[PDB]
């Protein structure tokens, strides 16, 4: 289904006008591309039938009942995404006319999409090198689409140095594999895996962590997420965690056969600096999106301590992980994006300059937002409070199962960090939910019309006007309830993990 | 004909295209060449029994 | 007497001092055909042209078009020479000694009638047994031709 | 009769006698200082010709200073991770094992050693406070068992029949301990005297 | 063999650019190569060091070990 | 001497020096899989070289039009 | 598990087509008009341009159709391929393949058809295009050809099932069919 | 008000404050800075993993 | 970023206004040019082309006959500096 309709999409889009309005439609084609995508694949994948795990395309791709799930995850995530450039988020034309100006903005999503989905269903060195370049251009791509833009030029341009140095790495491991076994097929490789080197299958994983910004190689990741654009960051900072992450764990389930203990400690090594790096890093930091880029480092490691310890409690843990995760930040996003249209105008010090790209790029840039739009911000609240791990929410529980496989395993010294590390950064989550309300009373009593949404036109002066968009409203306020109410179904959803299968099987 | 099955000189003698995080294995780590040494050090040890 | 190696000590030298862009471009040529030409004697005459053909004919001549269009602007000897001299002792990429100071041989057998190119089978299977493969990269090259107009097309 | 102390510590794989074939500390802890000296060295002899390959740039400046190490960071540092495998070593033997005191004592000694060669610019109580802190790193990690339990993580004690797969009953009295991660309905009272001592309310009043 | 047609012409050049750097790096080239030619020992010594120092299963230690499975089998016959 | 990283002294001081190093390095995995490939006798191996040049062609093509639209975007003022 | 009779491990492009129930050419249906309407829909959750109601271009009523048409037939081509691989109810459908497959061995002709590729490309051809309706809403792959790798035995269509004696179809031995790998290996074992 | 505050919020400030000002320098665009590390990271693999608390001790060194 | 405060361009200044002949050898903020220095036009021209030969800051046609005074033009400095773009070489690598 994507294949199919993003060529037609391609032609199609050069051959009308280049006007927003014929963009913007354009972009909803693009999602409803992406939802037929889904319910086809739903309705030919089940967790019952592909428990064992299906070769598909000459074994080039094996998919079984653990990649199945994240694919699905991989395209709701993007449903959810594409009404962020489908709708309006703000509704004044100065800020939302970033997100229509550029045509082959959903074109570049769905050649990542495809990307996306294939890339945990890689069983074959030859096409796991083809796939992971599919997704990695596709996000260098997708960082220079502005490229009017000096800072999301010369974030692609960082990007892409980068990418290309993990790719070589990656590269540089499948050859040395094959040059000791002389055989392709991962399949294959597993008959040889007492007999490979088994640290060729680590610097294949090198190349992996690069990608995904873990410590110490998180230096870049902090710096691209900080300069590209609100509704790029958004993308990139989410999308090739989902589906690289998975890849890891698929990797760590063919290690773990031989159980090395030198592998582990080298990894645990690696856990244990991002932990340390993720939470004093952001306690001396002014912009949100910095800010963020430091969660998602954190967040980052408590996963990967649940892959390190790869046994039946690490299928759950990470399953229920990789879910409320994804939702948590695409409600943050979601917010930030939203929430740009409080900000003052000027009638100076410092001389901030604010640009179209960015309009929400310090976190003082908040204030009051308990008095403009309070239950928005009660939303922000609550997704905060999450990433902090306040139960019931659906953070805590994050957080409890991986507690769970990482102590089964014997982590002790990693759990007894993960909560320290939990216990630093929840100093520079509070600084957030300080800014919005704790001088609420103080500024209760305010006369301010210089709000960016008080530019807007009075249109009848009689009939209700929202100040928000329907649809990114009503997705906001669908992802907050979820996270606070998680308690009600949570056995139930816990339950549908317990049928996710890993070769688990007996 | 009898001969070498070594790497290209320039493989292994450029200034840049010698460096990966494979190769320095190859080079200057012992890990992989104790265990296939204990394979060859059985093939003597499993003759008298 | 390899004459191979003298032209890499060369080059490790034209590396460590090169001052401009001029020099760096040199030095991919200069990596290039000493891959070239030790590819086309001992292991593959086939990859040898190959890379001729795709790497110097497609990128190269697009490494100094580029390059025209960025900029031209502007320890000792003893040091370098110390540095290549003392990096020049040790050349063993591998470390299994009994691997690399005996020579082996292959038998010929004369069950392949069929007598035909490295290329035809490397035909016969990426077009048949590996199509997956030659269909996602003619896909990857269908992303960097729109991905290459949307960076630098300015309208 | 000794006190009756409360026993925090993770299991650990127990050496028994005429085991632990002790390691040389003087050989071990040469390989360390010799190996830490040449990458330091090296790598520093390497930063300066890049120095030199472009100053006028702040970018190459800049970070070759963030990577820029003393001249007694150069002697600080071999010293010190030198020091520590010799003392780390040297206390292993006598203890018979590994322990979080062992490595607290090494790496605290370790630390002010080489604090006090390249932290000379301070007053000694400041490094011997940051000696006696980063002791304590080394300590929790030795005591929480390095970066894995490994055979005596409760999973790899579980497929052993270590754990509690089974279910409980209480007509099976162990008069034997049980294992750090076993549990049981009933104990043996002796077993109970033996820990909480007699006294307050165990057999007597 | 395009670097067999363009060997000629660089060797000149690289003489007449910078000739006493030529002198060294053309002048320490055939050390090696008359070092390998007349069995000098030495880049064979220098490679043996190396192993011995990271650990690796030198020439000699083989040997060594061949000697113990010799030294026990022999006896193991008495 | 290569564990004191001496190659970052023999690549350029310049953007486009540090995709010359990429595309070496790159190269050196190629020449590696064309001695696997060939010694083995196996043509597998010798069509992961091909896709090896081929991908490594692309990421060639998307660096250089980053790099000419950054440095297109220093020198885009335009007035005249 | 609701496991059924395994028609055919890899079914054949157009034996996919020619088993659609009635109801998946409705679902073809659905998809086919569903896309504009989801198109229209868009704009009455909310508009593209402005706070009313504005139709789309007749332009993009189109295109999404298209999509619609090659996102439509999918669903159809995934639940046909269902009732095949034993996933789906396929009590109607193995009353018909029996009765082809029959038909085939009756006339004394291959079940699976001749073919233009020599034994290796049908087997090559097996192991690219099975099971790929598992990856059919990523990218197509199709089984087009005239292979015999389809996972089953010939002799389940010999004996004879509830209410099937009346069709009187006579059966020969499997050694004396055309295009069969039993039937094809008598002179060369090397060759067809 | 003395050694509690010093082992408490006063004394986590100007640790945390000290440490987080030496990892703000890092964060910095640099192609050079991101590449020695990258690297330098390759050590791990060839080091045997029995001297990663070396590497640690050292780690902390460098933060000084 | 600018480097310049007001100090370092008073301080500096001194020695651009030491190369020429100039009345008093004492100059401050409060000093003049025309009045203390006893500059006419084309004196007075050569001393305000140096300063932007060392500053790097041009004047324009506006402040011509507007400059009576030294402070004048060590306070614009800093309200009229700006470090020269660097090329793609410099600032990132
Ligand atoms: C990330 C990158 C992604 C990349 C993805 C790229 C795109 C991938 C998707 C495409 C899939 C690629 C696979 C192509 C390789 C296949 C090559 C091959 O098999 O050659 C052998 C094959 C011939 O060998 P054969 O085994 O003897 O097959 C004979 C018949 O063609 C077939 O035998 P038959 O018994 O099934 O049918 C015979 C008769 C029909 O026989 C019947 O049984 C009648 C069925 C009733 C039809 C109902 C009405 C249909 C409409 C009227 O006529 C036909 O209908 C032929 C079927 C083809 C119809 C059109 C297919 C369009 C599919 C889209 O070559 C072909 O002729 C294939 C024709 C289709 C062209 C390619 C279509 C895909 C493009
Ligand atoms: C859009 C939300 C649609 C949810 C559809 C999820 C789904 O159907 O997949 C279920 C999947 C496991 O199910 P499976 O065994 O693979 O196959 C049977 C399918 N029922 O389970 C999964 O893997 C799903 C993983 C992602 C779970 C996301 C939960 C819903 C997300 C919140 C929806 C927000 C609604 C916003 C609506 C906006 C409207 C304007
Ligand atoms: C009773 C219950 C209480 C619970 C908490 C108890 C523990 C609290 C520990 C607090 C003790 C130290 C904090 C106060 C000491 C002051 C530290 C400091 O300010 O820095 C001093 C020194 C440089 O001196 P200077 O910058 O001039 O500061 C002078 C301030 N008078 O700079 C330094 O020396 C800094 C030392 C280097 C940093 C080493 C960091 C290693 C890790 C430390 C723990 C962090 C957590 C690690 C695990 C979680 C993350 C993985
Ligand atoms: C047919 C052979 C012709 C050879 C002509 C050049 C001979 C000099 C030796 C260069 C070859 C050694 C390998 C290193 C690549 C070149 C890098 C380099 O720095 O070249 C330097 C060259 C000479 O100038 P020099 O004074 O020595 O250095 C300071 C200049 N300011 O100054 C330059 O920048 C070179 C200007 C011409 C560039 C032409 C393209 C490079 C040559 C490509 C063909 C040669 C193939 C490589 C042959 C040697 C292989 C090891
Ligand atoms: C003519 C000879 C030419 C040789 C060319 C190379 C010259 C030497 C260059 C420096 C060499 C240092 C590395 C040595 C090889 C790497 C380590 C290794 O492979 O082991 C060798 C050595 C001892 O190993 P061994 O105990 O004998 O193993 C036998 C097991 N049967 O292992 C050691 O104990 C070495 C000591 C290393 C520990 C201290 C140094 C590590 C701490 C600083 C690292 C620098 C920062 C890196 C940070 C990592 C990034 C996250
Ligand atoms: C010369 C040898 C080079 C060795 C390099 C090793 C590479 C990997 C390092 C791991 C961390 C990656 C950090 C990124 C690279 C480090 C950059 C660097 O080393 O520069 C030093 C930097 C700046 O130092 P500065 O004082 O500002 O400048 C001095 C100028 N004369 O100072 C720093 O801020 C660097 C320290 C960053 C913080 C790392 C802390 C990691 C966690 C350590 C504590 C473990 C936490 C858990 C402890 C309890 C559990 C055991
Ligand atoms: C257990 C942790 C032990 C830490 C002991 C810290 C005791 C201390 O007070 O350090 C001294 C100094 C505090 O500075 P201050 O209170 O201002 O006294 C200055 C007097 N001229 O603090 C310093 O400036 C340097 C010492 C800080 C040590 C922090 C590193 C501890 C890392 C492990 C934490 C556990
Ligand atoms: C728990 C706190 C006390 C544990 C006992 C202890 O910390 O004990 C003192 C320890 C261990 O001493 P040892 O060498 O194992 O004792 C002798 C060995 N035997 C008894 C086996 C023969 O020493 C240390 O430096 C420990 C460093 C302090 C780390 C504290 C981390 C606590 C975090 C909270 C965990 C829930
Ligand atoms: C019949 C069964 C299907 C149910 C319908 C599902 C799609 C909704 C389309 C209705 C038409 C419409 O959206 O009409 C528009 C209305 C009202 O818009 P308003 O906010 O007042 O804007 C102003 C409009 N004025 C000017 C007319 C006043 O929006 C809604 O109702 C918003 C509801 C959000 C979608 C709820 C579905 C969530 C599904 C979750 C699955 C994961
Ligand atoms: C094992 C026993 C556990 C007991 C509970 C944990 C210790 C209590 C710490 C509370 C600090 C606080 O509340 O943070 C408040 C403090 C400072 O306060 P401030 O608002 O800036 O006021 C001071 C204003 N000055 C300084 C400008 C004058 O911020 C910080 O330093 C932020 C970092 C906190 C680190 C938390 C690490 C927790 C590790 C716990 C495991 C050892
Ligand atoms: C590199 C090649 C270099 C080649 C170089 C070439 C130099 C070209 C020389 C230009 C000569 C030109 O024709 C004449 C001229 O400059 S027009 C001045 C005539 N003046 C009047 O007609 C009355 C007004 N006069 C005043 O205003 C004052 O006299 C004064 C100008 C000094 C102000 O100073 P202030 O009052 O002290």
């Amino acid at each position: 289904m994507l294949f199919t309709s993003l060529l037609l999409i391609i032609v199609y889009g050069s051959l009308v006008n280049k006007s927003h309005l014929l963009t913007k439609l354009i972009n909803r084609l693009g999602l409803i591309i992406i939802i037929y995508t889904l319910l086809i694949h739903l309705n030919i994948n089940t967790l019952e039938n592909l428990s064992i795990g299906i070769n598909m395309f000459n074994n080039l791709l094996l998919i079984n009942s653990f990649n199945n799930t994240i694919i699905e995850l991989i395209l709701i995530i993007c449903i959810l995404y594409v009404l962020l450039i489908s709708f309006n988020i703000t509704g004044l034309s100065i800020i939302d006319n970033l997100n229509y100006s550029k045509r082959t903005f959903i074109v570049i999503v769905l050649f990542n999409i495809i990307g996306l989905t294939l890339l945990p269903l890689v069983n074959d060195i030859m096409i796991l090198f083809i796939i992971i370049e599919l997704q990695s251009y596709s996000l260098y791509l997708l960082t220079a689409i502005f490229n009017e833009s000096h800072n999301s030029t010369k974030s692609a341009l960082y990007y892409f140095i980068v990418g290309s140095i993990a790719s070589f790495i990656i590269l540089d491991a499948t050859v040395s594999i094959y040059d000791d076994l002389g055989l392709t097929n991962i399949q294959y490789i597993l008959m040889y895996i007492d007999k490979l080197e088994i640290f060729d299958l680590l610097c294949l994983l090198f190349g992996l962590f690069i990608k995904i910004g873990l410590a110490p190689f998180y230096s870049y990741s902090i710096t691209i997420y900080s300069l590209s654009p609100t509704i790029i960051t958004n993308y990139i900072s989410l999308m090739p965690k989902l589906s690289i992450l998975t890849l890891i764990y698929i990797i760590m389930h063919y290690i773990n056969i031989v159980n090395n203990t030198d592998l582990n400690y080298v990894i645990s090594f690696l856990i244990l600096i991002s932990m340390f790096i993720g939470s004093f890093g952001g306690l001396n930091v002014i912009r949100i999106k910095t800010l963020l880029a430091y969660s998602s480092l954190l967040n980052v490691s408590y996963m990967l301590l649940a892959i390190l310890s790869n046994s039946n409690e690490s299928i759950i843990a990470y399953i229920y992980y990789i879910i409320q995760y994804s939702l948590t930040h695409i409600n943050i996003f979601s917010i930030i994006l939203v929430i740009s249209i409080y900000l003052p105008i000027m009638n100076n010090m410092l001389n901030v300059m604010i640009t179209k790209y960015s309009p929400i790029e310090y976190i003082n840039q908040l204030k009051n937002l308990f008095i403009n739009n309070i239950f928005i911000a009660i939303a922000l609240c609550i997704s905060i409070f999450s990433l902090i791990g306040i139960p019931p929410l659906t953070g805590f529980y994050g957080k409890y199962l991986v507690l769970i496989s990482g102590l089964n395993n014997g982590y002790v010294l990693l759990s007894i960090v993960l909560i320290i590390a939990s216990s630093i950064s929840t100093v520079y989550y509070a600084t957030i939910l300080k800014v919005l309300s704790f001088d609420t009373l103080s500024f209760k009593d305010i006369i301010s019309n210089n709000l960016i949404i008080n530019t807007s036109p009075e249109n009848n002066n009689n009939e209700i006007k929202p100040e928000i968009s329907n649809v990114i409203s009503y997705v906001i306020s669908s992802l907050t309830l979820i996270i606070l109410l998680i308690i009600i179904q949570y056995e139930n959803i816990v339950k549908g993990a317990y049928l996710v299968l890993l070769y688990n099987w007996v | 004909p009898y001969s070498n099955t070594r790497r290209p000189w320039v493989l292994r003698r450029h200034i840049i295209m010698k460096n990966s995080p494979t190769k320095w294995a190859r080079k200057y780590s012992s890990r992989r060449d104790e265990r296939e040494q204990e394979i060859k050090d059985d093939y003597i040890r499993g003759m008298g029994e | 007497m390899n004459l191979e190696i003298l032209d890499l000590s060369i080059l490790g030298f034209y590396s460590l001092i090169s001052s401009n862009s001029f020099e760096s471009i040199a030095i991919l040529v200069a990596t290039i055909m000493p891959v070239i030409t030790e590819l086309w004697y001992n292991y593959s005459q086939l990859f040898a042209l190959l890379y001729t053909l795709i790497y110097v004919g497609a990128v190269v001549i697009l490494f100094v078009f580029i390059l025209s269009v960025i900029n031209e602007k502007e320890s000792g000897l003893f040091i370098l020479i110390l540095v290549l001299l003392l990096d020049d002792l040790d050349d063993n990429e591998s470390n299994d000694n009994d691997y690399n100071n005996v020579y082996i041989t292959d038998y010929a057998d004369w069950f392949n009638n069929y007598n035909e190119s490295d290329l035809s089978v490397i035909g016969n299977l990426l077009f048949t047994e590996y199509a997956l493969l030659l269909l996602i990269i003619s896909f990857i090259l269908l992303m960097s031709i729109i991905g290459l107009i949307l960076i630098v097309k300015k309208d | 009769e000794q006190f009756h102390l409360p026993q925090p510590f993770w299991p650990t794989t127990k050496t028994k006698e005429g085991e632990y074939v002790p390691k040389d500390s003087i050989r071990e802890a040469s390989k360390v200082f010799i190996g830490s000296g040449v990458l330091l060295g090296g790598m520093h002899f390497r930063r300066l010709m890049q120095y030199k390959k472009g100053s006028a740039r702040p970018g190459l400046a800049k970070y070759l200073n963030l990577f820029s190490l003393s001249k007694s960071q150069l002697i600080g540092f071999p010293v010190a991770l030198g020091a520590f495998s010799f003392l780390s070593h040297s206390f292993a033997n006598l203890q018979e094992g590994q322990t979080a005191t062992g490595e607290f004592a090494a790496s605290s000694i370790a630390s002010l050693i080489g604090l006090s060669i390249f932290r000379t610019k301070k007053p000694l109580s400041s490094n011997v406070a940051i000696a006696v802190g980063m002791g304590s790193l080394f300590g929790f990690l030795t005591w929480a068992g390095n970066f894995n339990l490994g055979d005596n993580s409760y999973r790899a004690a579980l497929e052993a029949g270590n754990g509690n797969e089974g279910g409980f009953d209480n007509k099976v009295i162990k008069t034997e301990r049980q294992g750090f991660w076993e549990g049981v309905y009933r104990r043996p009272l002796s077993q109970t005297v033996e820990d909480l001592g007699e006294g307050r309310g165990i057999i007597t009043q | 063999p395009y670097l067999v047609a363009f060997r000629p012409a660089v060797l000149v050049f690289f003489f007449i650019r910078q000739p006493i750097g030529a002198g060294l790096l053309a002048g320490g080239f055939l050390f090696w190569q008359a070092d390998r030619h007349f069995n000098f020992g030495i880049r064979d010594n220098i490679h043996n060091f190396k192993q011995t120092i990271l650990g690796f299963p030198t020439q000699a230690s083989k040997w060594e070990t061949f000697k113990q499975v010799d030294a026990q089998k022999r006896a193991q016959l008495v | 001497m290569d564990l004191i990283l001496l190659m970052l002294v023999a690549v350029g001081l310049n953007i486009i020096d540090i995709y010359i190093m990429i595309e070496i390095l790159i190269m050196g995995c190629t020449v590696n899989t064309i001695y696997s490939a060939s010694l083995d006798n196996d043509m597998i191996g010798l069509i992961y070289s091909l896709i090896q040049i081929i991908i490594a062609g692309v990421e060639s093509a998307i660096g250089l039009s980053i790099l000419v639209n950054y440095n297109r975007i220093r020198n885009s003022e335009e007035i005249e | 598990m609701e496991t059924y009779e395994l028609i055919d491990s890899d079914p054949k492009f157009s034996r996919v087509v020619r088993y659609f129930r009635p109801s998946d050419y409705l679902t073809w249906a659905l998809g086919t008009i569903g896309a504009p309407g989801l198109m229209v829909l868009f704009e009455k959750i909310e508009p593209a341009k402005g706070n009313t109601f504005k139709m789309p271009p007749p332009s993009i009523m189109r295109i999404a159709t298209t999509i619609g048409f090659f996102g439509g037939f999918y669903y159809a081509y995934t639940s046909s391929t269902k009732r095949f691989w034993g996933y789906s109810e396929n009590a109607k459908e193995v009353a018909k393949d029996r009765y082809e497959v029959k038909k085939a061995l009756s006339e004394k002709k291959s079940p699976y058809g001749s073919s233009l590729l020599n034994p290796y490309q049908q087997d090559m051809s097996a192991r690219n295009s099975t099971n790929s309706q598992l990856l059919l809403a990523i990218f197509p792959w199709f089984n087009v050809a005239n292979h015999q790798s389809h996972g089953i035995d010939l002799r389940k269509y010999y004996e004879v099932r509830d209410g099937e004696e009346n069709w009187n179809f006579t059966l020969p031995p499997l050694d004396q069919v055309k295009d069969l790998d039993v039937a094809q290996y008598k002179e060369y074992s090397n060759y067809p | 008000r003395g050694i509690l505050q010093l082992f408490g919020p006063l004394g986590l400030w100007k640790l945390s404050t000290f440490i987080s000002s030496k990892l703000n320098k890092l964060v910095f665009l640099n192609i050079g800075f991101i590449l020695e590390i990258i690297v330098l990271s390759w050590l791990l693999i060839v080091f045997k993993v029995s001297l990663l608390k070396y590497i640690l001790l050292l780690i902390i060194f460098i933060i000084l | 970023a600018s480097t310049l405060t007001k100090e370092d361009v008073l301080t500096r200044s001194v020695s651009v206004l030491r190369g020429f002949e100039v009345k008093t050898k004492d100059i401050d903020l409060q000093t003049t040019f025309v009045q203390d220095l006893g500059m006419d036009s084309l004196d007075l021209n050569d001393a305000l082309v140096a300063l932007e030969e060392e500053f790097d800051v041009v004047f324009d046609d506006k402040t011509a006959n507007e400059i009576k005074t030294v402070g004048e033009v060590v306070d614009f400095v800093l309200a009229n500096y700006l470090p020269t773009e660097q090329s793609i070489n410099h600032t990132i690598r």
